[PDB]
């Protein structure tokens, strides 16, 4: 009961659906010698119709690929270019206007290492 | 920016850096006319590593074109491809004959024509915002690529000695000696300039090509434009990271950075095992890849030459392993645990040998990304018995009475025999000093 309330919870926080099922809403359990079987069948559902969702259109698939991509540092010869532009800002003893060049920097090596999708890569904020 | 501009130079150079071109452009995803197919930058990123950025798709090779023959500049110009060329930053069109077919003609060449020859390697880094460094293709077979290139190896670290310096310099047929009889003083002469100008080298010997081009190719006979073919794919295997990504050695002054352990010790032994016919029937059922590379330690892929009974008696120190397209990247490490246990990795007796190990995901082109590729570009103390090879023949050449007053036709008119003895005799120490 609290994992199925939760998965409508995502539904209540997204605009594409405000519910899970759409066709478990033409059947009304109300079960007490058989409740076990409605509640479960009417949970794992909620989330076959959640499952399809983010690999589909939120893309999650894509989105779990990027974030493992950058930060293990996969995309290696974009990073060791953009890190020789970074160790000339490390010249300079910090300030607080450090991170608004770098990310002009990030899209100089962007373009020159030229990797898959340079709008997708646009998301990589530097802070300081 | 990584802006390399190659110079590939000589007779045998020019038509092994003309396939080194038709190489490129089937796995960067492109046609030669412009970005029409677009696994053009989702395959390959790094569309501009040998090549200008786009300004409007339009791409510009960054090589430069020099030669004593007109022929061997004129099989590129007059080619299928040619519009992918453009000759204005690369040479100025119609470059005349030679003298020719000696060292010392394209070696005062470079003296006079000093001006001009360093004026064409600036018509292409006009769009080279910060210069990485220079590869020289020069060939030390002719007297045309070894003349211009022994010339081009001091200039280049004198006006640029900030940039990176490093050779394939493919030596003359050492079989031979009744053909090329000139081989003793011309490829000497080129390593003197190369271990006081240079602090890596790639050599290549050209009787071990042969070793591994019918027992592989399994054709008839090597002829010569059979034996660019196994050239062109281990120039374009030897910078896979700086065209792909890799977590390990992803700048080629990265790749050479971890292959020297000390000046007068660079000459690299390169090995690429994957050229056999029947790769085919074993690419499809998977070869695991616990066992396709502990197949490049032991020679049986090796493109210079050494014995079988002296492999015991020099170690291996640094060795790099690059695999291309994906393998199961996660048995890799798995399978370099079996390198100690067999002992095909040597260690030096005084200290630890290294494997770097790099690897990369790769563009949509079928030999390359459902083949398994393993390119091993060694250092091995083994290396000097070329050298006891070539000094055994340059003094029993000079008691010939030949070419010491038959090479002074041209800008030799004192004696520098006895330094290049010296120079050779050094270097041969230096190696053999290091280990214990």
């Amino acid at each position: 009961i609290l994992s199925t309330g939760k998965y409508l919870n995502v539904v209540r926080e997204c605009g594409h659906d405000v519910t899970c099922p759409d066709a478990k809403e033409i059947t009304y359990t109300l079960k007490e010698q058989a409740y076990v079987e409605r509640i479960e069948k009417a949970y794992n559902y909620a989330s076959k119709v959640l499952l399809d969702f983010l690999m589909e259109e939120e893309e999650l698939v894509a989105h779990l690929r990027s974030i493992k991509h950058y930060f293990l540092m996969d995309q290696g010869d974009f990073f060791v270019h953009f890190m020789d532009l970074t160790e000339e800002e490390l010249k300079k003893p910090v300030d607080d206007i450090i991170p608004t060049r770098l990310e002009a920097l990030l899209e100089l090596a962007l373009r020159m290492s030229t990797a898959n999708t340079d709008p997708f890569k646009d998301d990589l904020k530097i802070e300081l | 920016p990584r802006e390399i501009i190659t110079l590939q130079l000589g007779q045998c150079g020019n038509q092994i850096g003309f396939e080194f071109w038709k190489q490129l452009c089937a796995e960067h995803g492109i046609s030669p006319e412009g970005i029409v197919e677009e696994f053009a930058t989702e395959g390959t990123d790094r569309k501009d590593v040998f090549f200008y950025q786009a300004d409007d798709e339009h791409y510009i090779p960054r090589a430069v074109l020099l030669d004593l023959e007109p022929r061997v500049i004129h099989s590129i110009l007059n080619s299928p491809y040619a519009n992918l060329y453009n000759p204005e930053n690369i040479y100025l069109s119609e470059h005349g004959g030679g003298a020719g077919n000696n060292w010392a003609s394209g070696f005062s060449q470079g003296e006079k024509i000093h001006e001009d020859i360093f004026d064409i390697i600036d018509r292409e880094a006009d769009g080279s915002d910060s210069l990485e460094g220079f590869v020289l293709c020069h060939s030390i077979a002719g007297g045309t690529g070894s003349g211009l290139g022994s010339y081009l190896l001091e200039r280049l670290n004198d006006r640029y000695p900030k940039k990176l310096v490093q050779t394939y310099s493919v030596f003359p047929n050492q079989d031979e000696m009744s053909h090329v009889v000139v081989q003793p003083y011309n490829s000497l002469l080129t390593l003197k300039r190369l271990t006081q100008n240079a602090d890596c080298v790639v050599v290549l010997d050209n009787t071990a090509l042969n070793r591994i081009a019918t027992d592989r190719l399994h054709i008839q006979n090597p002829s010569f434009s059979q034996i660019n073919q196994l050239v062109s794919t281990i120039m374009s295997a030897s910078t896979t990271t700086l065209r792909y990504p890799g977590y390990m050695n992803n700048d080629l002054i990265g790749l050479i950075a971890s292959l020297i352990p000390t000046p007068r010790l660079h000459f690299l032994m390169t090995g690429y095992t994957p050229l056999t016919t029947d790769q085919s029937v074993a690419s499809v059922r998977k070869t695991t890849v616990l066992d396709v590379m502990r197949r490049l330690l032991q020679p049986k892929n090796v493109m210079v030459s050494t014995g079988r009974d002296r492999q015991t008696n020099h170690c291996y120190i640094a060795i790099l392993n690059i695999i291309q397209g994906e393998v199961d990247p996660t048995q890799v490490h798995k399978s370099l645990q079996r390198i100690r246990e067999r002992k095909l990795a040597n260690f030096i007796p005084w200290g630890p040998a290294s494997i770097q190990v790099a690897l990369s995901r790769k563009s949509p082109y079928l030999p390359s990304a459902h083949r398994v590729s393993g390119l091993m570009m060694a250092n091995h103390t083994n290396i000097s018995s070329l050298f006891e090879r070539t000094c055994r023949q340059y003094d029993k050449l000079r008691k010939r009475e030949a070419f010491l007053e038959q090479f002074r036709k041209e800008d030799i008119f004192k004696d520098n025999f006895d330094e290049l003895d010296n120079s050779r005799e050094i270097v041969q120490q230096l190696i053999d000093e290091y280990h214990a």
